[PDB]
């Protein structure tokens, strides 16, 4: 009963960001590629129409 | 005029080439010459044979030179 007792405010947001970040799908596809070394093929396929 | 790519090599099956990249090089090689003498050429050594043919106007225009006649029949 003997003390002053004043009221003041504080606010806490707690922003939740960091959901998702699920990396989705990772995708890679191989190549047959061409260098000047090259050399003998084994037969052929497709190649034009 | 000597600044051009080597454009890779056949060692065994191997790897390092550029394996079809070299066009952008291969082009420059051609693109060296056909533009190095590019707006011009050598007329004298190839400018000999033809006019052994007829006297016709035989345009040499606007580069090199053509008709030396190296033979008879009217000289063109």
């Amino acid at each position: 009963v003997g003390f002053g007792f004043i009221a003041i405010t504080l606010l806490t947001m707690f922003i939740n960001v960091g959901l998702t970040l699920k990396h989705t799908e990772t995708i890679i596809n191989k190549y047959k590629n061409y260098k000047w070394d090259s050399g003998l093929p084994t037969e052929y396929a497709d190649r034009i129409a | 005029m000597k600044q051009n790519i080597n454009i890779g090599n056949v060692v065994d099956d191997g790897t390092g080439d550029y394996l079809r990249k070299g066009g952008i090089k291969i082009n420059e090689n051609f693109d060296e010459l056909y533009y190095e003498l590019g707006d011009g050429d050598v007329p004298y050594s190839a400018g000999a044979w033809k006019t052994y043919n007829a006297s016709s106007g035989q345009t040499l225009t606007a580069e090199w030179g053509k008709s030396y006649a190296i033979n008879t029949s009217s000289g063109r």
